[PDB]
Parts: structure tokens; sequence; C-alpha cells
């Protein structure tokens, strides 16, 4: 209903959370954001 | 291939660009700029066109091979270290870009031909523009990403600057979420001055005017013609900054000192918020004000857009800020006049209820509460306080003690002696007020000291001394009832002069 | 050949021939208008010209 | 749009002409905008800003302030 724009997105979209914080990894190691992530 | 050596950063103080590193493509732009004049001498005598293909083709294998490898390796490095580091970083890299073009301009004058005098030369400064364009104005990379970093500095260097006052002074609501969502729709720290913020002590907004202003220079000088759009963007980021985060943040805490508004009897944590918000009025808005003006003044440039950042940026904010000052100087003229008016007419039933209408003429909690709680108020900063608001803090706060005078001293309810125990103790404060900081009852509490000579009716003393000059501020037929403002009222008939 | 400054700043602006002619000036932008057919002109007459 | 703004625009543009016919002919050409309050080189901005130091201690900086 609504977490299909909140939070089923992020149950769609959950490994796009490390995934899309990789974006910044390649333009301007990965371990207390990529294993830990709360 | 470097490995962004140490250090990297040392460069992010709130002062212009600094320390560590060169540049080091200078070192490489140098090179290219003798190994320029090099194939220069040499391609001018063996070719036979002279832009081709040295300034065609070989200024094409100068920036294709050093601004293509060692620019953008440089922009991975400076922009691998950080933002705002690679953005001012970015104004020196491509104002070294600027630098070594104009060495390509004058070295273009070793030059002699027209056409490469022409537009070949602006070819040259055209992949100069393709450098630029790698992190293009036409972007919010190089601007608006600018513009973000320098919120990241700008929030950084001054939200967090004025430190413990920002954050915090309050919880924050500090009359900013209490009386201006509610009039324009109390003990928070103690006990010293204006030390840091305001503003602070104009320091942060010389910190924020030296950071925010260099790269406001930096993103001025460097950017094209499209500039003042981001001078509305980033002036306006100054209008957050300044205008709000420094009129409802550092200023908000100058309101966390007016969290210490509706004071009665609560006038020592606003016996350090007078010079507190005294000083966000001198140096946040005296500094911030002509400081924005003038320099508003260089950074209008030609438009009638710029007008509205005149006046719906920065004069909005000295109309809409002086709507932020001056109604917490009228609720914190509420927390004078009610600490004042409630606290100095707070005597008991012996002095400000006193029925001793042939004894009692003395000094009393009139005379302890007007010259503590005013002169522990006002005769604490607010005398030595704002003279960024001279007549207003000394003649209105003043004006309203003669104000809290009509509250305290000419409405001090006492009998026929104890009229003139206001006569010594009202009277005895309105010398006092005139005193106590918020200095500008000599003629109306001295009103209310003659009046004070007339509420003191006894049945020898009830006439002429209430037909008085000033002792017409008892009433105009409550002059011989003038202790009417009393429990007894004026000793068998009080009503014997209207007929 | 007078290549203009941005007067405020300090900085140059974009470059202009200068032709004053017997009675009007033209501060003409001639770049990359390379004719002097209809430059980019910045003009005005002479006789109240300061 | 350039008439339903077009006549927009210009309606507009006399109504101020109305509010600007004040009793003096009164030749309106001024455009000054001063708030309450009345280079060409590279650190000279910093020198604009030392030069708004230079406004920090002028003059007191005084004004009045109450409500």
């Amino acid at each position: 209903v609504l977490c299909d724009k909140l939070w089923s997105c992020i149950q769609g979209q959950t490994v796009s959370l490390y995934l899309k914080l990789y974006t910044v990894i390649d333009k301007h190691k990965n371990d207390i954001i990529s294993a830990f992530e709360e | 291939f470097i490995k962004n050596v140490k250090f990297k950063e040392q460069l992010i103080d709130f002062e212009n660009h600094s320390v560590i590193i060169e540049t080091s493509m200078q070192n490489l732009i140098n090179d290219v700029e003798t190994v320029i004049k090099n194939e220069s001498k040499i391609v001018k005598r063996v070719f036979e066109e002279k832009a081709t293909h040295v300034i065609q083709l070989f200024i094409q294998r100068v920036f294709a091979q050093k601004i293509e490898p060692r620019f953008e390796v440089l922009l991975r490095n400076s922009l691998s270290i950080s933002n705002l580091a690679y953005v001012r970083i970015l104004h020196g890299l491509f104002t070294l870009f600027g630098k070594f073009t104009k060495s390509l301009i004058d070295y273009f004058q070793l030059l002699e031909i027209d056409d490469s005098n022409q537009i070949l030369s602006t070819t040259l400064e055209q992949c100069f523009a393709d450098l630029f364009s790698h992190y293009l104005y036409d972007r919010s990379k190089y601007f608006g990403i600018e513009k973000r970093s320098l919120e990241a500095i700008l929030v950084d260097m001054t939200s967090k600057f004025t430190v413990n006052y920002d954050k915090e002074i309050n919880k924050r609501v500090l009359l900013d979420k209490y009386k201006e969502k509610l009039s324009t729709n109390t003990a928070s720290d103690i006990d010293n001055s204006p030390n840091s913020p305001a503003n602070y002590s104009l320091n942060d907004v010389d910190s924020m005017l030296k950071c925010v202003v260099e790269s406001t220079a930096r993103v001025m000088e460097l950017i094209p013609n499209k500039a003042h759009l981001y001078i509305l963007e980033i002036l306006k980021i100054m209008f957050l900054g300044i205008v709000d985060s420094y009129m409802e943040i550092a200023l908000e805490v100058a309101y966390w000192k007016i969290c210490k508004v509706d004071i009665n009897k609560t006038a020592g944590v606003v016996n350090l918020n007078f010079l507190k918000f005294i000083s966000m009025s001198t140096e946040i808005l005296d500094l911030l004000s002509i400081s924005i003006k003038s320099i508003f003044l260089p950074l209008l440039n030609n438009s009638p857009e710029i007008k509205a950042q005149i006046i719906e940026m920065t004069n909005s904010q000295i109309q809409k800020m002086e709507i932020l000052i001056n109604i917490i100087l009228q609720e914190t003229i509420t927390v004078i006049s009610t600490k004042f008016s409630a606290i100095l007419c707070k005597q008991k039933k012996k002095d400000f209820v006193p029925k001793s209408q042939e004894l009692l003429d003395q000094d009393t909690l009139p005379a302890i509460e007007i010259v503590n709680i005013l002169n522990l108020i006002f005769e604490q900063s607010s005398k030595f306080l704002k003279g960024k608001n001279l007549q207003t803090f000394l003649t209105l706060i003043g004006e309203e003690l003669y104000g809290l005078l009509l509250s305290h001293y000419s409405h001090f309810q006492v009998n026929s002696i104890g009229g003139v125990v206001v006569t010594k103790d009202i009277i005895g404060y309105q010398t006092a007020i005139e005193d106590w900081g918020v200095a500008s009852l000599i003629d109306k509490f001295a009103t209310l000291r003659e009046l004070a000579n007339l509420f003191t009716v006894q049945p020898e003393l009830l006439e002429s001394l209430t037909k008085e000059g000033h002792l017409a501020d008892i009433g105009r037929d409550i002059i011989q009832s003038y202790i009417s403002n009393r429990e007894d009222f004026n000793h068998d008939n009080f009503i014997n002069s209207v007929k | 050949n007078w290549m203009e400054l941005n007067t405020t700043t300090g900085k140059p602006l974009q470059m202009v021939q200068i032709f004053i002619l017997n009675d009007l000036v033209l501060i003409a932008d001639k770049s990359r208008d390379k004719q002097n057919d209809f430059i980019v002109s910045q003009c005005y007459p002479l006789k109240d010209v300061t | 749009f350039n008439k339903i703004w077009g006549k927009l625009l210009d309606e507009i543009e006399l109504l101020l002409v109305r509010y600007i016919n004040d009793p003096e002919l009164i030749s309106s050409n001024n455009g000054s905008i001063k708030p309450i309050n009345g280079e060409d080189n590279s650190s000279v901005k910093d020198q604009a800003f030392e030069l708004k130091a230079l406004l920090k201690d002028i003059f007191p900086g005084f004004s009045v302030s109450s409500n």
C-alpha cells in the first residue's frame, strides 16, 4: 500500500542499499556498511 | 597514479585556500609550457602551416596528453580526498588552468599568426573549457554540488560555530517555537554574557563571512556569467546560515537567552541576557546588516531580480528579523515589564497594601524589589548593553520602567503615610530606576514621586500637595483619594472635591 | 582593439573593437562577429559620450 | 498567453504608473532600495570581508530596536 513507495521498495531494493552506496566508490574498506548496516 | 599522499587535508579552516598539496602538475604545466615553447620554436621552423598542427593537433596532443591523463587523475585524487577540498582546489585547479592558459596567452603572443591569434588560441582555451567541461558548469556538479559541499562546510563551520550556543542553550523551542509561533501567528542558562554566540563575537559571522564569502568569491569569480542566480542561491544559503541559522538558531541562541522571557521575579537569567540579545542586535544586526548591505552592493551585478535579493532576502530579513528581535524585545519587554511590574509591586500588606496612615514612612520591598528586580535586571548588562538600541534599551526599557512605575511606583497601594513610604521607597525607586539600567524614569517615576507625595493624603496634607505639578499623576477626582489605591481610601470623606 | 574588462570585478570581459566615428561611438564586440557588418554595438552618440 | 498575461502585464505596468503619479510631478527615476541599515584582485574580496570587520567597529553600531 505505502511501503511499496517506502519499505516494500526496500523489500524490493534490499541489496540496492549497499549497491546504491557503492555509487560513491568509483567517482570521487567496505566493512562497516556492507556487513553490519544497522 | 599518485596514491593521495598527506596532507590532505589541513585546509578546511575558516580562511582562504590552504595547505598541501601542489601541483606537481603545475610542474607538468611548466614542463608543457617550456615544452610548448620548444615545439613552438621547432615546429615554427619545421612546418609549413603554423597552427596546424602545433596549435591544431599538438595543443590537442598537449591536453590529450596532459589534461586527459594528469588532470583527470588530479580530479580523481583531489576528489578522492574530499569534496569541498576539491571544490576549493577545483577553483585553484582550474584557476591554475587559467594561469597556464594565460601562459598560453603570453605564449600565444610568442606566436605571431592572426588566425592562430584568432580562435585557434581559443581552441587551446576551448580545450581548457573542455577540462572545465569534464566537471562542467552545465551540471549541478560544478556549482550545485559545490553549493552542497559549501553547505557541508557552511553548516559544519557555521552551524557548529557558537557550539554550545547553537547546540544547545535550550530544547530548542526558545520562544521561536513558542512566541513567534503564537504572537506572530525562565531559566535556560546562567549567567555571564554574550559569550559565543552574539555573533560570535561577530567572529563566527567573520568565520561564516570568511569561508562563505571566500568560496562565494571563489565560485563568483570562477564560474561564468550565470552567477547572480547562484549568488541568490548561496546568498539565500547565507539567509539560511545567518538570517535563519543566526537569526533563528544562533540568535535562537540569543532567544535561548530570550528563553528568559516572561521573567517576572526572574531577572537573574535576564541579567546576562540583556547583553546576549543586545549583542545579537549589535554584532549580528549591525555587522550582518551593514556587511550584508555593502557586501550585497558589490554582489548585485546589474539585475532587477537582484533587488529581490535586496528587498526580499536582505531587507525582509531586516523587517522579518526586526519582527524576530523587537517582538522578543516586546516579550523581553514583557520579561522586564513583568519583572519590575509583578516583582516590584509584590510587597506585602505592610508596604503595598499598607494601612499605615500616620507612620511607616521609609524604604521597603518597593525599594528592595525595585532596585533588586530592575537594578539587578538592567544595571547588570542593559546599562552597558545595547547602545545598538541605545534610546530603545535605555529610553524604551526605561520607558517601560516608567510603565512599570505605573505598575509599581505610581501603583504602590499604600495609605496616608505609607504614601510617604512611596515618597522614600518609590521616589526611592524613581531615582533608582533612573539608575537601574532601564533608566528613563527620571520624569514619569518622578511623576510617581510627586504622586507619591500625593498618595500620603492624611487629614492635614491632602488638598494642595495632591494638587501639585506632577501630583496630577494622582487622579482627577482621586487627588484627595490618591490612596484609594490602598486598603483605606482617604480617611473619612475621600470624595469632597469633585463637587 | 580593446579587450574589455568586467568593470566591477576587474576581470576581463570579451574583446571589443573600438569604432570612434565622427559623432557616434561603436564599442562593438566583434567576437565571434568576425564582421564588421553587424557586430555587437555598444553604441551611443559622441555629443554625450563621457 | 501574451494577451492573457500580455494584458496582465501592461495593466499592471500602468497601475503602478497610477500610484507614482504622486503630488510632485514625481518623476520616478531613482531605483535605490535600502534596508533598515543605511576591487580587482583575488584577496580583495577577503579585504572586503575585513572591510566589514572595519565595519564591525563602525560606528557603535548604533540603531533603534524597540516595540
